[PDB]
């Protein structure tokens, strides 16, 4: 796991291969605190959250498409690790309206 | 230019007028490579 | 114009190329005495009438005397394939 | 029965959005917990190095050792 | 600066190595596939040989299929990104049907038999004239600046060789 | 390895529609992490914290 | 890029150029250190090598239903790939003349081909959906060379010419 | 000038009623708070926030105040020198009292 | 200073160069780093770009009320703006050859065009506030090129020459 978590720390920052040390040790600590989740597995339930979310952001067409893509996905190869993958994409889901304020002026504080 | 391209789809009077527009396009793409060599 | 010949050429590209399938139906309408023009669109308003006791009927709006030479020629050439010649 | 099942199904739609907003709030909260412990750990590590011993003193024990040894490597 | 498009081959190569690596981690095998140098001009000579049905250092002949086998990895494949790894297999396969004709002609001679047809021998006397015709045309494949000037050259001989090879395959003999 | 190439083209469609904002190389790291086993909560939590951190560091 | 784009153009799969059977050959989406902007035009450059191996499959099925005119239509269309493939050879020496070549000339050489190649694919597609054989192809291809677009009616005139020769095999022996 | 920190120092100084350095400790505290990770609750609709404020007035029986505010919203938008109106409306929402 | 003013002279607005379109121009100088003396002259160069974009509007409107000699004078007048615009890019390299030049250089190059620019803009405005059209635009500009100032009287004989040339076309076919 160490070579993989690390490479994530280098890529995300897009720079630094030991200048990302702070972020690595931090990632390791965070992962080292034991989270427990609200619902573990079931393909249908995670898929549904993504469908409702689609409708809610006014990207109804795309929501329609996502269902085709979901079925397709199983046929290119079956996943045992899907709930977790589909969750990660869920938590990173955004709305097409509005910006999150400035976060390039927030550094100066 | 994007609108003019949107008319390009893949009677003949109407096809030969669309092709007159596109036959004229290869002489604008002929210039595209001229100005592309000055900046590279 | 006459500051440059480049936009005269530009409009004439669009003129000579749009006009070209539209000439070559009229050319066939004489030397072959029949034309390729659908039954769902009539695109120049010259059309051959199916009856044997009638020649050709011109459609009305739904240079112009030079277009009348096309009506009278096409009438006589639609005949000549129907006749046995000599 | 019909209306009871209509009201029921809408309330569930709304409660799902609310559950997920709260769920996210615990994730954000856990971040805040650990990030503050990480700053602090860093302050302490630095301070205990400074006040627990004299950096001054250790670097002079090495100096007298380097000088004394070299003198003796000419005897 | 240049982007990849302008930047020649090297930039594209560095990119291909980085991209493949990205995929290569999830797949676990004894040793990961890596590049083994050939140059682009050295590839066009290993292919000049496989048309006559001779091995080089990218081809391993397999007697079990009576066909040739190229490297399947990320083995250098020109500067193309594992494209010659599929493209070269179609032309090694074109060279495999030339070793069928020569395998069939040397076994249908009647100084090894005297129970099989005279007519059966007579098919080979014409068949051997297409074989030397191939040999002057393999002598004429240089210049090769790309693998296309040669695969397109044999596009015409390819349609024919597949018919003309596999009429033999049943196995008609004699007057039949 | 043939398999590995097909899955990523469909996966990249969901992520770009849904707004996620991960390039190809990074999207491969997470799939590795999830296959070797990770709590899903941790994975989302780091990605969000690294992103927030990165934008401030730069600016 | 330069030899690497000729061999994506032949239609054969690359690593950078992934083949997904749903779409044919396409450039994979958003590859780092290349701005996304240049890949959209690149997707269109893959679309002429995708339909070209959707084309060899129409050849190889009937070479190496049934019909003696099917493989006569294969020898009608091969001379349409003859100026195509000649432009593949015309790009190669350009890249020896200079090997810092940008893709905008490559895009330009292929715009001639962009209105020739989907129009022949649609032609074979109406052939394979009506399940035609023999002489009643020549009237379907004749009203197709009645077609507009001056490159394309000439393209559809060469495909007309070869299988009219196989009509001539019959009508020379019959008369 | 108008940097985040300077703007915060001005807040502390005047509110506590003392000089720049006498409010130095609460200034340190304040910075810690801002630099805490907070995820946007508003990523949609200027309208939905305006509606909540209107709800606050009705809830306390301050109907006249909601009638005037509605007109005032329309003005606030129109001059439009504020490009982060929504945030301000949320701040005001939390400061709602009788 | 220099590159924003070089391109506001071509008639592309700043916000430190406010232009509010065809009712007026405000010079918009509240600039600390440019001195109150160097900005005061910068307004004098700005008036000469105000009259430059009141002239190009008359180009694009009548090439693209009724009369073939409105648009024939429009292809006469662009030829006179051709050394104006020619001078605009030679100045681009003047600021790259050394970076020890300032706007004193821009005052010096633009006085040669200063004797052209109100004096022709008043000619076309007098054409257009009477609404003069036809052959008598050419008589209007002829009684102006009967006028003085040695650059302008040579320039308006050239602008007279391209659309007198359009006169010459009618009476060549008419005869």
């Amino acid at each position: 796991p160490n070579v993989l978590l690390q490479n994530l720390c280098c890529r995300i920052l897009g720079k630094g291969e030991a200048d990302v040390a702070q972020q690595f040790q931090y990632a390791v600590r965070v992962i080292g605190s034991n989270f427990a989740p609200t619902v573990e597995r079931d393909e249908f339930l995670v898929t549904e959250k993504i469908k409702k979310e689609f409708v809610r952001q006014r990207r109804e067409a795309d929501g329609a498409l996502f269902s085709e893509l979901h079925r397709k996905l199983q046929s290119q190869g079956v996943l045992k690790n899907r709930w977790s993958i589909l969750y990660l994409l869920l938590s990173l889901s955004e709305d097409p309206r509005k910006q999150p304020n400035k976060t390039s002026s927030f550094a100066a504080l | 230019v994007f609108r003019l391209q949107k008319f390009i789809d893949e009677f003949r009077t109407y096809q030969a007028f669309m092709w007159a527009l596109y036959k004229y396009f290869i002489s604008f793409k002929e210039e595209l490579t001229e100005i592309e060599k000055c900046i590279i | 114009g006459e500051a440059s010949e480049q936009t005269v050429s530009l409009l004439f590209c669009l003129w000579v190329e749009t006009v070209r399938p539209y000439l070559e139906i009229v050319d066939e309408w004489i030397v072959h005495g029949n034309l390729f023009d659908p039954a769902k669109e009539f695109i120049i308003q010259r059309n051959k009438d199916v009856p044997f006791n009638h020649r050709d009927f011109w459609y009305a709006t739904y240079l112009k005397p030079v277009l009348k030479q096309i009506i009278m020629a096409g009438k006589s050439m639609q005949l000549l394939k129907n006749l046995k010649c000599r | 029965a019909i209306q009871i099942n209509f009201i029921k199904n809408m309330i569930e739609e709304t409660l799902d959005d609310f559950r997920e907003a709260c769920h996210r709030d615990i994730v954000n909260l856990q971040v805040e917990m650990i990030k503050q412990f990480h700053i602090q750990s860093s302050e302490i590590q630095m301070l205990l190095e400074r006040y627990s011993l004299n950096e001054s003193l250790v670097s002079e024990i090495e100096k007298l050792r380097e000088e004394n040894k070299r003198l003796r490597a000419n005897f | 600066e240049p982007y990849v498009t302008e930047a020649g081959r090297e930039a594209f190569d560095k990119l291909y190595k980085l991209h493949e690596g990205g995929l290569q981690i999830l797949s676990a095998t004894t040793l990961q596939p890596q590049l083994v140098l050939l140059e682009e001009t050295d590839l066009v000579k290993a292919v000049l040989n496989v048309l006559i049905g001779v091995v080089s250092s990218t081809f391993s002949y397999n007697q079990a299929l009576q066909s040739f086998a190229v490297k399947q990895g990320v083995y250098i494949s020109g500067t193309s990104p594992d494209n010659v790894s599929s493209l070269l297999t179609q032309v090694a396969e074109y060279g495999t049907y030339y070793t069928r004709l020569s395998h069939f002609s040397l076994l249908t001679v009647l100084d090894s038999s005297h129970s099989n047809g005279l007519v059966f021998q007579a098919f080979t006397s014409g068949l051997r004239k297409y074989l030397q015709y191939y040999r002057a045309c393999v002598l004429s494949t240089p210049a090769s600046l790309t693998l296309l000037t040669i695969s397109f050259l044999f596009r015409k001989l390819g349609r024919q060789l597949r018919y003309l090879a596999e009429l033999c395959c049943a196995f008609p003999t004699g007057v039949k | 390895m043939s398999a590995v190439r097909e899955t990523m083209d469909v996966l990249l469609e969901i992520s770009r529609l849904l707004n996620t904002g991960l390039d190809m190389e990074t999207l491969s790291i997470c799939v590795r992490l999830c296959e070797q086993g990770i709590n899903p909560e941790a994975l989302s939590s780091v990605i969000k914290e690294l992103r927030r951190a990165s934008d401030t560091l730069k600016a | 890029m330069i030899h690497e784009l000729l061999l994506a153009l032949s239609g054969y799969p690359g690593s950078i150029f992934t083949w997904n059977k749903r779409t044919g050959l396409q450039v994979s989406q958003d590859i780092p250190f290349l701005h996304p902007g240049e890949t959209s035009v690149l997707n269109r450059l893959c679309k002429l090598g995708t339909d070209y191996i959707r084309f060899t499959e129409f050849i190889e099925q009937y070479t190496g239903l049934h019909g003696i005119y099917l493989r006569a239509f294969c020898r009608g269309l091969d001379s349409i790939l003859q100026p195509y493939r000649q432009a593949l050879l015309d790009l190669e020496q350009e890249f020896l003349a200079d090997p810092h070549l940008s893709i905008s000339h490559i895009n330009y050489s292929l715009d001639q081909f962009h209105l020739l190649f989907p129009s022949i694919m649609v032609v074979v597609e109406q052939i394979k959906s009506q399940k035609i054989h023999g002489c009643q192809i020549l009237e379907t291809v004749y009203k197709h060379s009645c077609g507009g677009l001056p490159p394309v009616r000439s393209a559809l005139e060469k495909t007309l010419a070869v299988c009219h020769g196989v009509m001539y095999k019959q009508l020379s022996a019959w008369m």
